[PDB]
């Protein structure tokens, strides 16, 4: 919806924080397997 | 509206009310015995008797408004099909405050949801038996082959739509309130469709999609039924976009030009798909997994027809001679179709209807 401009902004941050959070849970299994 | 006691004391509505199909002729109509069996913002959903027959009926109370914008009456008029909800009667009414006036759509009663049956196994922990799922996306795709041959487009397609007998296997779509006879070229609003069972190219805000979008929304029903949860379970409209894109993976620009070419130009962030093998449960049948695969596409010409899903090969089974209900029964109707259901794809009546249901 709303200006195609102004979504893509929005999903394209969404999409990031996925990126950012899948990155750090497989960081978290190195960091538990290490203990 | 004028009320009555009967023997047994029971309050009895009369009323004059019209024929859902047939000629324009208002009847007199008697019903009792009316308790709430559902809920919306605009309106109530009544179980009743009709005094005549004593057979149970389902009242559907709408509130009316101006800029409602609502071609459920007209929609329901013209519908027939046994997968489908009948309209038996109609009738205006007043609520209790000035000027509230109610559209009263009088249904045959289904007396379960495949909602509520597949909450009711998953809080169980358990899965709805294959035979099932078969006989209840079957009926779902064979009701869009009939309502989509008409370009009437249901629009809301989700469990709670879905109207079972639990005894018969029986389903029925319900719930026309958000369906529309879609006319190419004339622009549609997108947002609409429960949020779960959203189409991509909705959220990307398309006006000119087409009837696929319940191609769609069934897709997520088969998956829910499959996993025991929605699949996509976003918190909002674009999170919803989100949560599809964390299984699927990131559309391509090709699948994104043909859900919304506005968006062609976007770079946006690769998301690894899941596998569809990681998706279900291990023991999910493969064939459940494939026919996923082939409905929930991003692009939306990808989807397949509501006829070609009724000819997938995880409906086999329905088609063998020896198939029958796990209770004993034989299956409810399935190869009746009509000229009018397979006007999409004519030739693919010799794969829809078997030799023995020909006979
Ligand atoms: N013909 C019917 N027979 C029995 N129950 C029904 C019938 N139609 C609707 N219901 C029940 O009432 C609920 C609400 O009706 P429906 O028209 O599907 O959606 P809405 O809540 O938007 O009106 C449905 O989910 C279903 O559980
Ligand atoms: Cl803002
Ligand atoms: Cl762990
Ligand atoms: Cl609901
Ligand atoms: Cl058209
Ligand atoms: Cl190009
Ligand atoms: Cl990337
Ligand atoms: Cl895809
Ligand atoms: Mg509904």
């Amino acid at each position: 919806g709303v200006e195609p401009q102004k979504f893509a902004e929005e999903l394209i941050h969404r999409l990031e924080a996925v990126q950012r959070t899948r990155e750090a849970e497989e960081k978290l299994e190195e960091r538990l397997k290490r203990v | 509206m004028k009320v009555s006691r009967d023997k047994d004391g029971s309050k009895v509505t009369t009323v004059v009310a019209t024929p859902g199909q047939g000629p324009d002729r208002p009847q007199e109509v008697s019903y009792t015995d009316t308790k709430v069996i559902g809920n919306g913002s605009f309106g109530v959903v009544y179980q009743a008797k009709l005094c005549d027959s004593g057979e149970l009926v389902a009242i559907k109370k709408v509130l009316q408004d101006k800029r409602f914008k609502n071609r459920e009456l007209q929609i329901m008029r013209k519908l027939d099909h046994c997968n489908i909800v009948r309209l038996r009667y109609f009738f205006y009414s007043s609520g209790e405050k000035k000027d509230e006036v109610y559209l009263n759509l009088v249904l045959d009663y289904v007396p379960e949801t495949v909602y509520r049956v597949a909450r009711h196994y998953s809080r169980a922990k358990q899965t709805l038996p294959v035979i099932y799922v078969k006989l209840y996306m079957y009926q779902l795709f064979r009701s869009l082959a009939y309502i989509h041959s008409f370009g009437i487009c249901h629009r809301d397609i989700k469990p709670q739509n879905l109207l079972l007998d639990p005894d018969t296997a029986v389903l029925k779509l319900c719930d026309f309130g958000s369906a529309k006879q879609l006319v190419r070229g004339e622009p549609n609003v997108s947002y609409i469709c429960s949020r779960y069972y959203r189409a991509p190219e909705l959220i990307f805000g398309a006006t000119d999609y087409t009837s696929s979008i319940d191609v769609w929304s069934a897709g997520c029903v088969l998956a829910e039924l499959l996993l025991g949860q929605p699949i996509f379970p976003g918190d909002s409209g674009v999170d919803q976009l989100v949560e599809i894109i964390k299984v699927l993976g990131t559309p391509t620009r090709e699948q994104i030009r043909e859900m919304n070419p506005n968006y062609t130009e976007f770079k946006f962030p690769q998301i690894k798909a899941h596998p569809w093998t990681k998706v279900f449960r291990p023991r999910t049948p493969p064939e459940a997994i494939a026919l996923c695969s082939r409905l929930l596409e991003y692009t939306p010409t990808a989807r397949l027809t509501p006829l070609e899903a009724c000819a997938h090969s995880f409906f086999d089974e329905l088609r063998d001679p020896n198939v029958k209900l796990p209770n004993g029964r034989d299956t409810p109707a399935l190869f009746n179709f009509t000229t009018q259901e397979l006007s999409s794809n004519p030739p693919l009546a010799t794969i829809l209807i078997p030799p023995h249901a020909r006979h």
